[PDB]
Order: structure tokens, then sequence, then C-alpha cells
């Protein structure tokens, strides 16, 4: 063991969480947990902590690149947008942290292939009203990545025909 | 060459030894970091 070599991402990523207190600005919010670049520190990260699924409501999880703040206003994320899934009460028990899971496997190991560098995060958000899974790209303009991510992203999270899967911009999420 | 993995080739490492070592410097964040 003391000679073992770990297997490398493509990327250093950083994990993030949100917790809810509507009495401070939104990225006040936001802490970082850590950054990683290895196959065997996601996971190590991955076991020590909370399941999406046992999160109060209110809070998320998000996975970032290195430097890319998991917020609209990054340079890397102004112009871009998100494939979304909204799931219902009960797919929280059934479908979040598998689904979730999925998505950090196709973050990590750079599934989009020639369009994985199109790709800035993602995002899980625990909600009351539905929680939400998404993956956030650079350039909504971009419309064979964004093609390419949306369709190899619904394939890999084998979504059923009731859910849905959709891109939105973040400047139409912005202005609501 | 790109570092490009499947799924399974990332589950194989979920529990080997070097995956199940806590990391360093996490911040105290209450149920969400398992201490
Ligand atoms: C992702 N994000 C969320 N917010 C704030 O958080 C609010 C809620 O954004 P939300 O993504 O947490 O969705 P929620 O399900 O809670 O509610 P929804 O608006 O009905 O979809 C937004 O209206 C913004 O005020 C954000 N505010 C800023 N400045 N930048 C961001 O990237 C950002």
């Amino acid at each position: 063991p003391e000679h073992y070599i770990k297997h490398p991402l493509q990327n250093r990523w950083a994990l993030w969480f949100f917790k809810n207190d509507k009495s401070k600005t939104w990225q006040a919010n936001l802490r970082l947990i850590s950054k990683f670049d290895t196959v065997e520190d996601f996971w190590a990260l991955y076991n020590h902590i909370q399941l999406s699924s046992n999160l109060m409501p209110g809070c998320d999880y998000s996975l970032f690149k290195d430097g890319i703040e998991p917020m609209w206003e990054d340079e890397k994320n102004k112009r871009g947008g998100r494939w979304l899934i909204t799931l219902n009460k009960q797919q929280r028990r059934s479908d979040l942290d598998r689904f979730w899971l999925e998505t950090l496997l196709c973050l990590i190991g750079e599934s989009f292939d020639d369009y994985s560098d199109d790709v800035c995060g993602a995002v899980v958000n625990v909600r009351a009203k539905g929680d939400k899974i998404a993956i956030w790209t650079t350039e909504c303009e971009n419309r064979e990545a964004v093609t390419h991510i949306g369709r190899v992203y619904k394939e890999r999270l084998g979504l059923p025909p009731k859910i849905v899967i959709g891109y939105q911009s973040h400047a139409d999420t912005a202005t609501k | 060459e790109k570092k490009r993995y499947d799924r399974e080739f990332l589950l194989g490492f979920q529990f080997i030894f070097a995956s199940m070592q806590k990391p360093e410097g996490l911040p105290h964040i209450s149920d969400v970091v398992l201490d």
C-alpha cells in the first residue's frame, strides 16, 4: 500500500455544499468541502459525506472544475446553461442518490468525450417541491456540445419516460 | 491522451483501501462531513 499509484482524473474538481439560510446573501451560504484529482480521492471524499437524500431541504451539493465558482456569475458559467431533471417526492428515496452519483461519474470520468471541455460542473438541489439535478455547461450557443452532453447524460441516467430532461440558459433562469 | 473512465471502472475503486482513507483538511460541517 505504501507504493500504491492512484488513477488520475483529467481535471481537478471541487465539491461544494450550500446551506439554506435566507438571512444571508446567496453566495455566503456556499462552503467548499474539498478538492480532488484522482479516482481514489473522489471516492475517499464521497465515502465520508452525507448522501444527498439525507440533506435538509434547501441544501445543495455542487461539483465544479477547480477555478469555476458554482454560480451563474463565473466567467465560465455566465454564457452557459444547464441540463436539468426534476424529481417528485417519491423519487427522492428511490432515485436521487443514484442519479447524483451517476452525474458525478459522468463528470470525473470525462464521459462526454471531445465535449467534456464544455462541462463546468453539476448541482443537486434538495427541495420540498421536487429535487433537481443538473449538469452545467459553459456556452448555450455551443449547440453541438450541448446536444451531445444532453443526449449522453440522459442515456447514462437511464431516465424513465416520466422524468424528462431539458436545457435552459442561466440568463433565462436568472430572469425567470 | 485524455483520461477517460467508464462507470464500471470507476465503481471498482469505491472500496479499495485508498478510497477509504478519510481526506485530510475537511471542514466541520455537521451531518454533511461524517466524522
Ligand atoms: C444558482 N443560484 C441560485 N441563486 C439564488 O437562489 C435562488 C433560488 O435558486 P435555486 O437554484 O436554489 O432554486 P429553488 O428550487 O430554491 O427555487 P426556484 O427559484 O423556484 O427555482 C435564485 O432565485 C437566486 O436568488 C443564485 N444567486 C446568484 N447570485 N447566483 C447563482 O448562481 C444562484
